Parts: C-alpha cells; sequence; structure tokens
C-alpha cells in the first residue's frame, strides 16, 4: 500500500518522464492535469480487478417487509442513507468502512442460519434471482432473515479530496501493468501519428504483463478443493 | 491313556515344528496389491464427472 502521491511519482520519474504534464523537477504531475491521471487510474484499477479475482469482499443486507429489490447502493446504506426519503436502511456497515458501491460479480449467497441460497436457479421456488448485475432480489422476505452476499469486489475509487480514498491496495507484481495503462490512455490522447505508434507499445506490453501474471500464477488465481461428489454420488 | 488329552492337526504341516502355515502366509502381498488396483479403478470413475 502507498498513498496516490507515490504514484504521481512514480509516473513522473517513469513512462511520463519526458512529458509536459510533469513538474519541473520532476517530482509531480501537473495539479491542473491531476484529474486527467485520476480518471485514467480508476478505469485501469478496474480491469485489473476484473480479469483477475483479487480482492473478494463481502456485505450484509436485512431484509425488509413489503420489498422484494434490493438494490446494493450506497444511499440504502445505515452510514450514507438519508432519512428524508428513506424510511431504514437494510444494508449495514461501519463509520470506517462505508460501504463503496464496489460490487463487480456476485458468488454466494449465505443467510443467518447457515445455509446456501441459489442464486438464479430458474427452477428453485426458493432460489434468489439478480434482474440487474448490482440489484438483488429476494421473492420471499421472511421475519428475521438476514442475508450475507460475497463478492468480487473492485479497487475503491481514488479521489483528490481530502475525505476521499487516497491510498492503493494492488500486488505490487502488477505496477507495471497499471502504468502501461495510464501511458497507453495519455499517449492515445494525443493524436499525432508517432504518439499513436507509441500507444500501442504501452497497451501491448500491459497484455504481456497480464498474461505473464496468469502464466505463473503469482495472484493464486487458481483454486482447488477436495472431492465431495464421490461421498454424495454414494460410491463408497 | 497315560499322556496328554489334546490333539494338534497343521493345515500346512512346518518341518520338525508343531504349528502350521495358513492360506493367509503366502496371499499377503496378492491382496495388498490386488486391493489398490480396485481402489484405483472406482476412483477414476467415482471423481469422474458424469
Amino acid at each position: 500500500m502507498y498513498y496516490i502521491e507515490e504514484l504521481f511519482c512514480r509516473l513522473a520519474n517513469g513512462v511520463l518522464n519526458n512529458t509536459g504534464i510533469v513538474t519541473d523537477d520532476r517530482g509531480d504531475i501537473e495539479d491542473d492535469s491531476k484529474p486527467f491521471i485520476i480518471v485514467a487510474a480508476n478505469e485501469a484499477l478496474t480491469r485489473l480487478h476484473g480479469r483477475f479475482n483479487m480482492r473478494n469482499n463481502n456485505v450484509v443486507v436485512e431484509m425488509q417487509e413489503g420489498r422484494t429489490n434490493y438494490p446494493l447502493l450506497a444511499k440504502y446504506a445505515v452510514q450514507s442513507y438519508d432519512p428524508n426519503e428513506v424510511k431504514c436502511p437494510f444494508i449495514m456497515d461501519l463509520a470506517g468502512e462505508k460501504f463503496a458501491e464496489d460490487v463487480i460479480r456476485i458468488l454466494e449467497v449465505y443467510d443467518d442460519k447457515g445455509r446456501r441460497r441459489p442464486l438464479n436457479d430458474r427452477n428453485n421456488p426458493c432460489s434468489l434471482f439478480t434482474p440487474r448485475p448490482n440489484v438483488l432480489q429476494n421473492n420471499a422476505p421472511k421475519a428475521w432473515e438476514v442475508l450475507n452476499v460475497m463478492y468480487q469486489a473492485k479497487h475503491p475509487k481514488l479521489s483528490t479530496a481530502e475525505d476521499g480514498y487516497n491510498e492503493i491496495d494492488i500486488p505490487d507484481t502488477l505496477d507495471p501493468a497499471l502504468d502501461a495503462y495510464i501511458a497507453y490512455r495519455y499517449y492515445t490522447s494525443l493524436n499525432t501519428p508517432e504518439s499513436s505508434a507509441k500507444a500501442a507499445e504501452y497497451l501491448s506490453f500491459y497484455d504481456s504483463i497480464c498474461r505473464e501474471v496468469v502464466e505463473y500464477d503469482l495472484t493464486s488465481d487458481t483454486e482447488v478443493d477436495t472431492n465431495t461428489l464421490f461421498r454424495k454420488r454414494g460410491w463408497r | 491313556d497315560g499322556k496328554l488329552p489334546f490333539v494338534l492337526i497343521p493345515y500346512m504341516p512346518v518341518k520338525r515344528d508343531m504349528y502350521g502355515e495358513p492360506d493367509a502366509e503366502l496371499l499377503g502381498d496378492n491382496q495388498a496389491v490386488l486391493g489398490a488396483v480396485m481402489r484405483g479403478m472406482i476412483d477414476l470413475l467415482g471423481r469422474s464427472a458424469n
């Protein structure tokens, strides 16, 4: 983990060392050009967390009577809901761990009693459904039913504001991939043909780094488990 | 009779010995090898997706 300022220094003394958006001392990016990097940086982090299952985070959802669709939005969180239009929040989080709507793909759902709940099983009456990728639907809200949703999560969105996040938590082996994508976005913005050729090199380099990580499995992406169907099938 | 009332009957007699050898003495290795093959066949079928 490191501050976004270190990212600015690394870009200043890295791929963007010969650009006009760096300071005279090569210590930081130009202040007016900082939001350009921030937008690209968030985009790059989203792609990395999609190809690689690096972060697995879980959330707690409380079933409310008379409600079937449960969007996973921060406006329904207890720490961020507005009482004027929301009767009561159903997403529970902590003051220092506010929900940031980092949901990418739902993996599994367990209720408060410890039973696995099938998802998108059309032939199963008790199964849950997801009409939208970030919306959870329950067709039978009970009295004290509480659901826990474990999902693949993206990195929290960076922001230059003081209250916003200002740290990066990614495997250090993917740092060249992050720099390459940011460099690709910058050089692609310039429409000069010379910059276009340079932009493609970084994008190709970024893809090469990603496949190298997959080839050696440096992020423990591959997962195996002991066989259980042998007992269930009754082979004995 | 004037001697012990016990009678000894060996299955496979041993040269100058009382206790004989049962058939389990010679089949110790064969049973273990056969068991390994049978378990391997079941594991191949059982663990396979079907």
